């Protein structure tokens, strides 16, 4: 079609972004950015500007998800929300 | 305490009011710096309280500067000769 | 300092390939970035200098390689007709294959064309052997030989030096 | 609405819902670089002139006939702006769990 | 002439021959700033005689394209005055660093100081909208960089907060001029003045609030200020007088072009009185703030805000008596504020820290640095014949035809409790001292003075400078010989 | 020309099922792996639907730039 | 013996100092959601 | 659950004000003012058949150099907040050796690739900058597929320095004849220039200002990972 | 031509089935190497198939040399991707099905 797989990955795009936040685990959340940077780069694209689109192939997709996971290597890999005797205080 | 005497010749000589309210910051200031040697607490409360006049009086002339147009004091009087024949209860 | 324009040659030609419409106006241009792109980096490929060029071996690859592909489609094939609706329900392998070579991009290549094929994951490569997560086991689980776990991939490879 | 307008605004929406409502400061960033990539997916989606589409050929396709080339060169910058941004933001990111104890926002006391 | 185009070019260049130098030695690298800024001066001072010898600015190209299909640096009247001060305050801070910041890796810091001043002539340069967000984002990555340079943990989340902020900030600007781009279809202001009247009325109201206020977020009022009374307590000591001096004038200023250059249009008059209502809130609450302070560098920190909000009160008033004026702040409170953390960087970096335990006893200990600070202390709530009292009595007469009385009682409230914590501040190091130690620092006993001794002259003759702002208003006035003066 | 464009829209939001369900920490890196290389066959199919010979010019480059990703994801999981 | 004092213990009472009570507007409240989140009590309770 | 509904309600206000105020057109044509002149004189005025680069380092020609000042000062602000004078690896970890081999030789397929993208920004979209990050890519598979690899540092921040530089110095030896005026095509001041219009003879200035700029770049996010993977 | 049109169908409802297979499959390690199957030759074929399309449709024959340069890169680029994500999927737990065998790699981790 035209507009129905517009409507798909605009969806898409929306539930990539929702699932990035709710989630706790930060590698998950660099998923959920890749897969943000994926639907963006689509989108750039079937917009019909190739430029952009490119770039951000080359920005978002491995050089802003990878320089994230790459942060979290050497930091936390979880929220750490905690059970216990003094806990939540 | 000879910039305060300089105040003092300013605000008598002051006709206009930017020379007044100049004048009287000077004073003021000259005042306060001279107090300002011991007992701290003593000088800043006249600090305090001489600002807030100095600048309650920055707020009247803001109105009076505001309501007539002009700023010049000997004219000014002449306008109030003016009007003469709810927002000056507060000047 | 022969593979350095050996380097050279297979960057040249892949240029070659990228550009569908190579006009001579134009490919002055990328033969000097491939030579600088050479001359960046020579110390990669790396496999037994220059000598590659035998007109046997170039041959012996570009016909097996629709063997490497004949073999994809009909174990791709093979692992959709495995998505059966209640059944034929696969099991994992780890099953393990022992090679012989040297020059190891033949070790690079012989694990993606086991890559290629039904589902046979190549996992852990030492220097022995290789590990695989296989399919539904009944042949073995050591295997002495790899032609009942794969096609003998093993014979080709062993003619890429 | 068409769905770029509505998918833009909502990217920028969640990228400003992941600064407010979220606590580890890794997420934040997270919420800082989804919103900078809506940002600039509504920067390309103003100029749509809904047809005539190929802003670089001008060889086999006929001139007049491009799409929008303004803020396809307010793009090219403005995306690297948030990768050289969230560099920048990613090394205090390391800095504040090398130097304090964690990475929470109600816990980092000076 | 386009041969004063050098304001971005020779700091862009100098600055990226400075990492070519950095593995040639170790000798010239700092003194590889001050000749530099030197000659930031010198390409300063040309702009600055050549643009108030003729009544008409430098249309300075970005090549051979007109506007407003290229872009345009419009060295205004205003902008060569700040280019000016700006080229002095960077040369008075290099010939400062060379001794008081070497306890960390300088190998890098020189060309971020030096893309600070490319962002400085950047920003009160600017044409385009795209430009004026470039040189803005160079400013703001410049601050994200330089504040977090100490790495001491009380430093680092001294970015972090700035970081995400100026972040957010930046996004909405960008919506903004997405905006503003949409219904328009132009980006050089020159071309947008005069079509902002009749684009649409419900669609320039969102976009000129978003591009006022992402601008806002790098500069400073109410919400998006509290980073800044975190960035200059915790910063290399020349860098926070090149942030409190400049980066809060640039935002200032950029807010206040803009918001002139859709002067016709509904809605407006809305978004000045917010903008002077939270400018209002900022003079009280920053000022106020540092009354229970401290740490003194916080005690000036809070300061520098409490200023530049009443900058913001009269730079969006009214049209005249007092944005012409309200230059004679940012020209004014950047030489005084200069003065007030030299003071407090040479305490930090001769005794030790900045708490007022090791602060005390200054009058006898130190030198005329603490005579410095007095006269720049003095100067704030502008008490004598001073040139912060000319100014501040400008802006107060500002706010007289449109926005009075409480526009005018909350600024000049803080005036009265500005008065406070620097009595409580110059007393605590002149009258209760106890300990005779020499400690010499000749050093700036000299440079600092002159410095000092230039607020002095300009305390006694404002009208040698008072004329220059009249002429220097004429930039933000208003439209038509604006816009004339480009096409 | 059309009809594949439909198809390949109904085989992404089916591979969403894996993303936003799925307990363990990779299914949802299986997840978006699978799912660039899909959108990369989609990338390739605009250029017949638009006639332009540059629309390639980006399949290829996101065919790198998935690949990188994956092994940076798959990466600290090992070490 | 020990006294500790002259004036020092005395403090000054304050109109608007009471407002620093009211910091817990926003941090998170410190119970526990007894239906069901469970304490798990000591090794050694007396039972 | 106060935070969290209460921030959907001012997010949904928001957006619904942007949605509002999103009531300029519905994707129409009636948008270029200017930006017609940007189409209809770009085949004769620079000579880059492409649209976007032309406008970009052409027309708004101080906005990639506002561009590579905002990734220089990544670089260096990244490389000013890590400094430890020690510099070691994490623990490496090895993990694989089809890996290791898998990027060896893949490393020259991207070296190959990201430089034939920023030469050209004639026929081909985009320009320096995703050439330059997929060679900072090909830094990256060699630098997360070996165990150290280590590009020597001094004489690596020379070559980024130069290349911006190379930006400058086209701008400062433009500064022969008035603003930019692109030094190259117009005037035989080195060579020749506007043979045809094609890919042939390299169009006009457009295309060395990429490869020095796609040189700056590419050598700018590679150092940003390699003193971010530097444990004590 | 005309052989073109029904291999990209060949390649599409490859797609699909292979997406199909990565919904049905009840582990990890299934649920990775049939989706690192199926979605990356039906790929090829697609590609190679669009390329044909333009053998004497499309404007002349200059994109099937594009189609082959990205099918022989794609064609070994995610032989690598899956590798990697398979053999950091064994460490951090992560375990199998019921399988026949899994200790041989297990074993030989712990031969010491």
């Amino acid at each position: 079609c035209i507009v129905c797989i517009e409507y798909i990955i605009v969806a898409l795009m929306i539930i990539s972004a929702i699932l990035a936040v709710e989630w706790r685990d930060l590698l998950a959340s660099t998923v959920g950015m890749a897969a943000v940077s994926l639907f963006a780069s689509i989108l750039f694209f079937f917009l019909q500007a190739p430029d952009v689109a490119m770039t951000e192939a080359a920005i978002g997709a491995a050089l802003s998800a990878a320089v994230f996971i790459f942060a979290i290597k050497r930091t936390y890999r979880y929220e750490t929300e905690e059970l216990g005797w003094w806990v939540r205080w | 305490a000879l910039m305060s005497l300089a105040g003092a010749l300013g605000v008598f000589l002051a006709n206009d009011f930017v020379v007044f309210f100049l004048s009287w910051e000077i004073m003021t200031f000259a005042s306060f710096m001279m107090v300002f040697k011991y007992n701290r607490h003593a000088s800043l409360k006249y600090f305090v309280l001489s600002i807030a006049g100095a600048y309650a009086m920055l707020l009247a002339i803001g109105i009076i500067y505001a309501k007539t147009g002009s700023l010049s004091f000997p004219e000014i009087s002449a306008i109030f000769r003016q009007d003469a024949m709810t927002e000056t209860l507060l000047i | 300092i022969s593979r350095y324009l050996y380097t050279f040659i297979v960057l040249f030609i892949i240029w070659l390939f990228l550009t569908a419409s190579l006009d001579p106006q134009e490919l002055t241009i990328g033969a000097l970035f491939s030579a600088i792109a050479a001359l960046f980096t020579y110390e990669i490929f790396t496999t037994r200098g220059l000598a590659n060029l035998h007109p046997k071996r170039v041959l012996y690859f570009i016909a097996y390689i629709p063997y490497f592909l004949w073999a994809m489609i009909m174990a791709n094939l093979d692992v959709a007709y495995r998505v059966l609706h209640p059944k034929r329900p696969i099991n994992p392998g780890i099953v393990e294959c022992k090679t012989t070579l040297t020059n190891n991009v033949g070790k690079m290549a012989l694990a993606n064309s086991i890559t290629l094929t039904p589902g046979t994951i190549t996992l852990d490569v030492d220097g022995d052997k290789y590990f695989i997560h296989w399919i539904d086991v009944k042949d073995s689980s050591v295997e002495g030989a790899s032609e009942h776990i794969t096609k003998p991939f093993e014979k080709f490879l062993r003619v890429i030096f | 609405i068409s769905s770029y307008y509505f998918g833009a605004i909502s990217l920028i929406l969640i990228g400003l819902y992941a600064v407010l409502v979220k606590k580890n400061l890794l997420k934040i960033l997270i919420g800082l670089s989804i919103m900078e990539t809506g940002v600039n997916l509504l920067l390309i989606s103003i100029g749509y002139v809904s047809g005539k589409s190929a802003p670089i050929l001008s060889e086999g396709v006929t001139a007049s006939n491009a799409v929008d080339p303004i803020p396809q060169a307010l793009v090219l910058t403005a995306i690297v702006i948030g990768v050289a941004t969230t560099a920048m933001a990613l090394s205090v990111a390391i800095l504040l769990y090398e130097k304090y104890g964690t990475l929470n926002i109600e816990e980092i006391r000076r | 002439s386009q041969v004063a185009a050098l304001l971005i070019a020779l700091p862009l260049i100098s600055a990226f021959f400075v990492p070519v130098l950095k593995q040639i030695g170790k000798s010239l690298i700092k003194p590889f700033l001050v000749i530099i800024t030197l000659l930031q001066t010198l390409i300063a001072s040309w702009a600055f005689v050549q643009v108030y010898s003729t009544g008409k600015p430098i249309i300075i190209y970005a090549g051979g394209w007109k506007p407003p299909i290229g872009i345009n640096l419009y060295i205004g009247h205003f902008a060569a005055l700040f280019i000016l001060v700006i080229a002095v305050v960077s040369f008075l801070m290099a010939l400062f660093n060379f001794k008081a910041v070497t306890v960390e890796p300088i190998d890098k810091y020189a060309m971020l100081f030096l893309l600070l001043l490319l962002g400085a002539t950047g920003m009160i340069a600017t044409g385009d909208i795209f430009n004026l967000f470039v040189f803005m984002e160079i400013t703001a990555i410049s601050a994200y960089a330089l504040t977090a340079y100490n790495k001491t943990g009380e430093a680092a989340e001294a970015s972090m907060k700035y970081i995400v902020l100026g972040g957010i900030g930046s996004s909405f600007f960008l919506v903004g001029v997405a905006l503003i781009y949409g219904a328009t279809g132009t980006l050089n202001m020159a071309h947008l003045a005069m079509l902002a009247n009749d684009i649409n009325p419900t669609v320039v109201q969102v976009g000129l609030a978003l591009i006022i206020f992402g601008l806002a977020v790098e500069a400073e009022l109410f919400p998006l200020n509290a980073w800044a009374p975190d960035a200059y307590q915790a910063a290399p000591h020349p860098i926070t007088v090149m942030f409190s001096a400049f980066v809060v004038k640039a935002g200032l200023y950029a807010m206040a072009r803009i918001l002139y250059l859709f002067k016709d249009v509904s809605g407006w008059s809305s978004l000045t009185k917010l903008l002077i209502a939270m400018a209002t809130l900022t003079v009280v609450f920053a000022e106020l703030s540092a009354l229970r302070q401290k740490n003194v560098k916080r005690m000036i920190a809070y300061s520098s805000i409490g200023q530049v909000g009443l900058i913001a009160l009269a730079l969006s008033l009214g049209t005249q008596e007092g944005v012409s004026a309200g230059v004679f702040h940012m020209l004014n409170h950047a030489i005084v504020k200069t003065m007030m953390f030299m003071a407090i960087g040479y305490v930090g970096i001769t005794l030790g820290g900045t708490m007022i335990e090791n602060f005390e006893g200054l009058g006898k200990r130190m030198p005329l640095t603490s005579l410095s600070l007095t006269i720049g202390g003095i100067a704030t709530v502008g008490v004598p014949l001073f040139n912060v009292f000319w100014s501040k009595l400008r802006i107060i007469l500002a706010a007289a035809h449109e926005g009075n009385l409480w526009p005018v009682a909350l600024v000049l409230f803080a005036s009265v409790v500005e008065a406070v914590y620097y009595f409580r501040l110059i007393h605590t190091m002149w009258f209760k001292g106890k300990s005779g130690e020499r400690i010499p620092e000749g050093a700036i006993a000299i440079v600092l003075l002159l410095l000092a001794m230039l607020i002095i002259v300009i305390g006694v003759y404002p009208t040698p400078f008072w004329n220059l702002v009249t002429k220097a208003g004429s930039d933000i006035v208003e439209v038509s010989k604006y816009v004339a003066n480009v096409l | 020309v059309n009809i594949y464009l439909l198809l390949i829209g109904v085989a992404t939001l089916l591979s969403m099922y894996r993303v936003f369900r799925g307990p363990t920490t990779v299914d949802r890196l299986v997840a978006v792996d699978i799912m660039t290389t899909i959108t990369v066959g989609l990338m390739v199919l605009f250029a017949l639907y638009y006639r332009r010979i540059i629309f390639l010019d980006v399949a290829l480059v996101y065919a790198i730039l998935s690949f990188a990703g994956v092994i940076a994801f798959a990466r600290y999981l090992e070490g | 013996f020990r006294i500790a004092p002259e004036e020092k213990v005395k403090k000054k009472p304050s109109f608007l100092k009471p407002w620093f009570g009211l910091k817990y507007l926003f941090k998170k409240p410190v119970t526990i959601k007894i239906p069901y989140e469970f304490i798990e009590p000591a090794p050694r309770y007396r039972g | 659950m106060l935070k969290r509904v209460l921030a959907i309600l001012t997010i949904l206000v928001i957006g619904y004000w942007l949605a509002q105020g999103l009531a300029d057109v519905p994707f129409g044509q009636d948008k270029m003012v200017v930006g017609k002149y940007y189409l209809e004189h770009v085949k004769e005025e620079t000579g880059a058949v492409n649209a976007v680069t032309a406008v970009v380092v052409n027309y708004r020609g101080l906005d990639t150099l506002g561009e590579v000042t905002v990734l220089f000062i990544a670089s260096t602000g990244v490389a000013a907040l890590l400094w430890k004078k020690k510099r070691e690896r994490t623990a490496k970890t090895e993990g694989s050796v089809v890996l290791t081999t898998g990027a060896r030789l893949l490393f020259p397929f991207i070296a190959l690739f990201g430089m034939y993208i920023f030469i050209h920004g004639h026929l081909t979209p985009g320009g320096g900058f995703p050439g330059g990050a997929t060679i900072a890519t090909a830094f990256l598979l060699m630098y997360l597929a070996f165990t150290i690899y280590e590009i020597p540092h001094r004489g690596f921040e020379v070559t980024e320095g130069l290349a911006g530089m190379g930006y400058v110095i086209t701008g400062l030896i433009g500064l022969a004849i008035g603003g930019y005026f692109l030094f190259d095509w117009i005037w035989q001041t080195w060579g020749w220039g506007h043979e045809n219009i094609g890919r042939l003879f390299s169009g006009g200035f457009i295309p060395i200002i990429y490869t020095l700029i796609g040189i700056k770049v590419g050598t700018e996010l590679s150092g940003i990972v390699d003193n971010m993977l530097k444990e004590e | 031509s005309l052989i073109g049109e029904l291999l990209v169908l060949f390649g599409t409802v490859f797609y699909l089935l292979s997406t199909l297979g990565l919904i049905r499959m009840p582990d990890v390690y299934n649920r990775m190497q049939t989706a690192t199957k199926s979605a990356t030759l039906g790929s090829l074929g697609v590609i190679i198939g669009t390329g044909i399309w333009a053998l004497g449709e499309g404007f002349s024959v200059a994109w099937l040399t594009k189609a082959i340069v990205i099918a022989a890169f794609l064609l070994l680029t995610n032989p690598i991707s899956a590798h990697a994500l398979i053999r950091a999927a064994y460490k951090s737990g992560i375990p199998l099905w019921e399988g026949s065998v899994v200790d041989k790699y297990k074993e030989h981790l712990e031969r010491k």
